[PDB]
């Protein structure tokens, strides 16, 4: 009551709140001023990245548990620390000259690997942070570049307008969907053009989301420690994708005549501090 | 370096009232759907506000809704000759409430609903609504289906459950026929914005999903090293 | 009671106001606060993240992905200009759909220092030097390297380091230049010239691809707010 | 005098307001206060009193009184399901005219733990065990006892105690679930299965009747207010 | 457990203004009962408020009465061509006072009665009335007769002695004919509620007693163990 | 004056009362945080209930006198403590298989018993709390249930619409009116259907009013100590019914072939602290 402050040019302003609701006040609009390599050992499967390589820690935050301060569940059964933390390796996509790009959808891309698809198949809720590590074996005469990006909530538009999308075309089971350098003509598939990144945004503007570059000159691999990002604290993993990887080569790979032409790319994700709630004797499928 | 940012804040970028809907409803007997005008509460109808919201993934704000209700006179015969002022009634319907089938219905009492009666020739009617959702944030993008067996609708059209604003006239208008147009304005305040994301390059085509046509990146210039014009456009 | 007088400004609906209003949901408690990561505070933090700029924005190339890759062929040139563009962050075709441009296009006035970081995507064995020069508005665009040398420039050794960065300086008559720059309040041309010529060994491909990342330096500011002349609509889309 | 400005919101009649007003009966004394017992303070105290739920709500039975009595025939079944209902306190036919439902139907959002107490009205000598299991939404309704056992459950010995109570837990993605529950913000099925089979001696009648009482636990809350879609009118009734 | 109840209180459940009466009165000569519009003060006319009161046996509150008086123009000939604003007069009559037979009567002076004059195009007229009864509580149910020999009326229609609100126009209207409608709204505050009681399952049929037709308990489902739908409504 | 408080989300509100009436302020809307059996001996007639049985004490309050703090009478003649406190036993209703239900109306159901119908026949006003005790003799092979409830101000609707009710059909003199499991067709009688409980409410929702269960398995009797509930402190007992008992069997009684079939039900009310005012030499009938 009877407050006095400053304004952006003595000069002041005395505004009072005449209402009994916090959402009825005005807007605030004022500020009060042979060699050494590191080895991540998580679960029982290690990696070897580099000594000199940076590791991007998500949106600044490390993946952590959901404390009692911000829980809305009723009862909380156990979360495993060894059983689902291993560096699970997915299928190896093959990089060629005219390769467009690849994507994944990770809450529905680990359903077969280990017990991570054997805990979320029973419990109703779910929460896990991820530690993606994508690698390609380099050489000094194999120029080319790569961009990885973990876009969260990557709503993808359908190929034909006034249609929805189908779950068989949005995600795949073990394979990464290609990113046609042209336009898909499908009636129910996804609009998978590469210069719009599926969501309709400019594909150069995918650098806000945690991103790393796998430039074949000065980098061999890339590791993004993505945190669990969702509005609700807990949501089911079978009808919701938390984020989406996108591996789009900005510069095509150009080898020479007497050089290898079967350069692979693997992804080696690992769920960190995976929590579950609501055990129901379901056994989903 | 003494050029700090004040009008680049998350408040002043989003504390500006944008028009969200354009309704039209008459005041005559016959065709009872023309008497009232319903609207499910989206922000996805008008583009000018939609692009400002779809820079951030989640949001949380309190809002200030305003209505500039203006009316005309319909042509033909049997016109008013003289006409008193005509008042409008704006009723919010919560998710899961009974809606009126037509005007002069039984359900226009609005005992629980926050109706508001507005007279013409006055200031536009104004109300404040808080952060009203079951979730912790107004999610602008929901990459997930409705049902656990992966059917139903897909996209943001599952957590947009905000009910409808149903507007009507509350005068009988015994002589004449006259329409009126409703223009809803949303001005979110106390805004917090999480997880920024790029602007939509392609034009909008729908208010149900993120459908789009594959557009070019930018416009075309002449060459790789085109500097535009070296002298003015004359000579 | 109190004998007030209604001043001019009564019964109006100015959009950019800050007034109180009664609540429609009284005594309505909210859901408690959660810490979603990435809580941005100011919009300019999106204009501090690099976004690739479509430097090769030719007519055939723009539709294709090959509008972001700038050619750096290996051979004896010593006159060829790899790229040149007026440094107009708002109207220029090169920077307008980039993240810096999109936030900037919302705001009418721009003041600060842009930073262009040019990465080299090429074989490890490749080595070359390039002179990137910001020529201020002065008179005419640089057309030969000797003309570019006078203006502020950085020599980058591709072999010693990839990702050389040029922070284009803010030299201007006015504190703020309009995003829709005119001949007055305009900005100088930026250009890149070969210094030694790329030297690529027999085992590696001669051609290489260089890409450009543009993000504002810390001292960037916006002054006004306006409609974006990039998105439009026709009817109430349903 | 004082030069005020009339803000938007003037000359309006918002219903859910709180404004002062002049009195029509000035200086009018009232009758003094009396202590009538049962002075309720909050409406949710009516939703803490048990009201029988019409569990056998079949088409022929609803008109009759025999819609509140659930059959528990004695014999060797071991597969028969005595009852099953989605635990939707607002829309479900079972709970909507019960006291918990009627107060809840007035309010749009429901958050809390419901308690169902199943009394056994039967001969003193009768003895049996029943498993009542709240299966969370998960996948499909329990169809055999082995399916029900996994979900939270209580084994009740009819002989040892009548009136076993199950406090259905609140496990939900959101803090509040809408009374008009959709597939999203829905609630899990509740079911009851025979464990041993009722054992009734020769001198007592084999059949018995079990009834269900539903009242919210202490932690129940409502969030919005709306018209009840249960009562209506046509004209001004005279 | 930190989800306490604020909008479940006895105030916020009952501090919402519900419409109670719909009158209609013209402004012409001839048929003098069409000029004014009388109403004995019940709460039992409209159902939307009646079900909220008939959860508790006794009540005690202070009230806020409001009126949205709107008017139309009647069809035919000899219309106004031009028309100044027309004011309305709302008069309360206490139990045991003289009522006017028609408009322009001798008894429309209202020296003791709390009349209120309202002009069109303004805010709706508002007044506050205290807890006015001879008893200690507004009894919603009176299981008892009027006379000690058990005759007369039976039910709640013996302690509802609150007089009438008689509304009229106070302009002569020399040229034209024009009706007006009165909508009374009751918003009880400082509410205390004693002895709760179940909601009315059957529909209302009268405003004199608790007459009803024997209705079913709930709606019918399929079987005893019907769980509704196992998959969505498709296929 | 110049008050400051809190609102439901620093933030405050300063509201002043500008009027000279208490009913002109705004709404408040803010909170400031062989075996042992007991034997009731009342008057000169006892009962024997159980050691283990609960006794429901009304709406929380014990029946007490009307003190001088809340009296509006002129002169107050004497109230008896022995003459009208006995456990008066009414007529015994007979429980069969298809028995629908029974009700009473107690200020006009004790007019013949003792002096309770000889004090209220003379005095104008009246006030008494009641101590109902309903019993049925049990056995181990006589399954069935019962619900008693003392509904206050049980306004009953007539059988035919646009009619009133008649005093001969609303109450009876010594008998309990049945509750047709079907619908009455009368022109002046009461609408006595059992799945609407007379008042039109749902018969499952009679559990707000003080209620007790006489489940034949685990209970032999039931005792409700109802308090005097009325708006006015004193009203005549011949043109007003204070409350209404309702004995509705939710589960029908099912015996066997070699078992008793004449199970009775009695009610044994007793007025507690009966006060009277306004002696008029009337002798009503
Ligand atoms: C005054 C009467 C009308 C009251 C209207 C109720 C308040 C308006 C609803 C608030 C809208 C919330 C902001 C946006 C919600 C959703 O997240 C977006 N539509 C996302 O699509
Ligand atoms: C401003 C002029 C009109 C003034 C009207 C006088 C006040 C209105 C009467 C108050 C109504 C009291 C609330 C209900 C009373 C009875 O108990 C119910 N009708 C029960 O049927």
């Amino acid at each position: 009551g009877a407050q006095v402050s400053t304004q952006k040019t003595t000069i002041h302003y005395t505004n009072i709140n005449y209402y009994k609701d916090a959402a009825s006040n005005s807007a605030n609009r004022q500020d009060f001023t042979s060699d050494r390599v590191r080895s991540i050992t998580l679960g029982n499967s290690t990696i070897t990245t580099q000594e000199c390589a940076n590791v991007v820690v998500g949106y600044g935050v490390w993946p952590s548990y959901l404390q009692d301060n911000e829980a809305t569940a009723e009862d909380q059964p156990t979360q495993p620390d060894v059983a689902t933390c291993r560096f699970y390796t997915l299928d190896s996509i093959q990089w060629q000259k005219e390769s467009d790009g690849w994507w994944w959808k990770f809450p529905e891309a680990l359903k077969n690997m280990g017990l991570f698809g054997q805990n979320m198949e029973y419990h109703y809720l779910g929460r896990s942070g991820y530690t993606i590590h994508v690698q390609c074996n380099a050489s000094k005469f194999h120029q080319g570049c790569l961009l990885v990006v973990c876009v969260p909530e990557a709503e993808m538009g359908c190929s034909d307008v006034e249609r929805e999308v189908v779950a068989a075309s949005l995600s795949s089971e073990d394979t990464a969907k290609s990113f046609s350098r042209t336009e898909s003509n499908g009636q129910h598939t996804v609009q998978t053009v590469v210069y719009n990144a599926g969501m309709g945004v400019g594909v150069g503007n995918l650098t806000i989301f945690p991103h790393q570059w796998i430039n074949l000159r000065t980098n061999n691999s890339a590791t993004i420690v993505m945190p669990y990002i969702n509005s609700v604290p807990m949501d089911n993993m079978f009808r919701h994708y938390n984020f989406t990887l996108m591996i789009i080569p900005f510069a095509k790979l150009e080898y020479t005549e007497q050089a290898s032409n079967y350069v692979p790319i693997t992804v080696t994700v690992a769920p960190m501090c995976a929590e579950y709630n609501g055990l129901r004797l379901a056994s989903h499928q | 370096n003494y050029h700090s940012r004040t009008e680049s804040s998350i408040e002043n970028f989003l504390c500006r009232a944008a028009c969200v809907y354009i309704a039209t409803y008459k005041s005559a007997g016959g065709t009872p759907t023309e008497r009232y005008a319903s609207w499910r509460i989206n922000t996805r109808q008008m583009v000018q506000l939609r692009r400002k919201f779809e820079l951030f993934t989640y949001l949380r704000f309190d809002m200030e809704i305003t209505f500039v209700i203006t009316s005309t006179q319909d042509p033909g015969t049997q016109l008013a000759q003289d006409m008193p002022v005509l008042t409008h009634q704006i009723m919010y319907i919560p998710p899961g409430g009974p809606v009126p089938n037509s005007a002069t219905d039984f359900a226009w009492q609005s005992s629980t609903n926050p109706s508001i009666f507005w007279t013409e020739g006055c200031a536009p009617a104004r109300m404040s609504v808080p952060f009203i959702s079951i979730g912790n944030a107004y999610s602008n993008f929901y990459d997930g289906w409705s049902h656990f067996t992966q059917e139903g609708v897909y996209g943001f059209n599952s957590l947009n459950n905000m009910g409808h604003i149903y507007v009507r006239h509350v005068n009988e208008q015994s002589l004449g026929v006259s329409t009126s147009t409703l223009r809803v304005y949303f001005k979110p305040k106390h805004v917090r914005a999480w997880v920024p994301r790029p602007p939509r390059l392609s034009p909008y085509v729908k208010s149900s999903n993120v459908n789009f046509k594959p557009t070019a990146v930018t416009t075309e210039r002449k060459d790789i090293n085109d500097v535009g014009t070296l002298r003015p456009v004359g000579y | 009671g109190l004998p007030t007088m209604l001043t001019p400004g009564s019964n109006q609906f100015l959009t950019s106001d800050d007034f109180q209003s009664p609540s429609a949901m009284p005594q309505f408690d909210v859901t408690p606060e959660m810490k979603i990561p990435g809580e941005v505070h100011n919009l300019m933090e999106i204009a501090e993240v690099d976004s690739v700029v479509p430097v090769n924005n030719t007519k055939e190339n723009i539709n294709s992905m090959e509008a972001y890759r700038i050619p750096v062929t290996g051979g004896d040139q010593l006159h060829t200009q790899v790229f040149g563009f007026q440094m107009q962050p708002g109207l220029n075709s090169v920077f307008k759909r980039t993240l810096l441009g999109e936030i900037l296009n919302y705001y009418a006035h721009w003041s600060g220092s842009v930073k262009l970081t040019f990465v080299f995507c090429g074989s490890a064995m490749a080595t070359g030097k390039f002179l990137l020069a910001y020529s201020p508005p002065g008179a005419s665009p640089p057309q030969n390297r000797k003309q570019a040398m006078l203006g502020t420039h950085v020599i980058w050794d591709v072999g010693l380091q990839s990702s050389c960065v040029l922070c284009i300086p803010w030299i201007s008559q006015t504190h703020y230049r309009l995003v829709q720059q005119d001949e007055y309040t305009s900005a100088g041309y930026v250009t890149c010239w070969y210094q030694t010529g790329l030297i690529v060994p027999p085992g590696a491909p001669p051609s290489c691809t260089i890409l450009c990342f543009a993000s504002a330096c810390n001292d960037f500011s916006v002054r006004n707010l306006r409609d974006t002349p990039f998105i439009e609509q026709t009817q109430l889309l349903q």
